[PDB]
């Protein structure tokens, strides 16, 4: 709240209680303003055409997604090794989504 | 620290000398003074358990090249290693360090 705050601190670190493995991490986006706010709507009409298996019909709406189904996202490579290595399998439990200090330019 | 490798201890864990008492065969019916050096021969058996709590110094490093560890190679061979040979005869093919994690100066 307020210019002169920064709305959160940046977490990366990489826990293991033992049983647990609560796996921070932060990344910088950027996001433009795609398709100059409008709703433009896709096919290979207008892509220039495709073959029958290729047609497709959508819309490209433009708002932007944070993905982070990737598991590098979250593991860095030590702690992958530490999963592998002496672990007979994982599930996530929980999730955590704190996007924070925005600045618009 | 003994040069051989392991602790120095003041008071290391002590011997445990066992020996199976003298008994003597068959003793003359008259007097005789010496140390009766006519003893039957025989031997023991048993089980020995020694059970020695170690403990752990667990590692914490904050290393992202992934550690570097022990493993057993996975090549075919005639025999596992640390397995026994068709023989019976319990075979090491190497000595085993104890230091392979990294810990920085």
């Amino acid at each position: 709240d307020g210019v002169g705050s920064s709305s959160g601190n940046w977490h990366c670190d990489s826990q293991w209680l033992g049983d647990r493995v609560i796996t921070t991490s932060t990344r910088t986006w950027a996001l433009p303003t795609y398709n100059n706010h409008l709703y433009k709507q896709i096919s290979n009409s207008t892509s220039g055409g495709s073959s029958n298996d290729n047609a497709y019909f959508g819309y490209s709406t433009p708002w932007g997604y944070f993905d982070f189904n990737r598991f590098h996202c979250h593991f860095s490579p030590r702690d992958w090794q530490r999963l592998i290595n002496n672990n007979w399998g994982f599930r996530p439990k929980r999730l955590n989504f704190k996007l924070f200090n925005i600045q618009v330019k | 620290s003994p040069l051989m490798g392991g602790f120095g201890m003041k008071h290391p864990p002590p011997q445990i000398l066992i020996k199976n008492t003298p008994v003597p065969a068959d003793p003359p019916t008259a007097f005789n003074k010496d140390k009766l050096n006519s003893f039957i021969t025989q031997y023991s058996t048993g089980q020995v358990s020694v059970e020695i709590e170690w403990e752990l110094q667990k590692e914490n490093s904050k290393r992202w090249n992934p550690e570097i560890q022990y493993t057993s190679n996975y090549y075919k061979s005639n025999n596992v290693e640390f397995a026994v040979n068709t023989e019976g005869v319990y075979s090491e093919p190497r000595p085993i360090g104890t230091r392979y994690l990294t810990r920085n100066l």
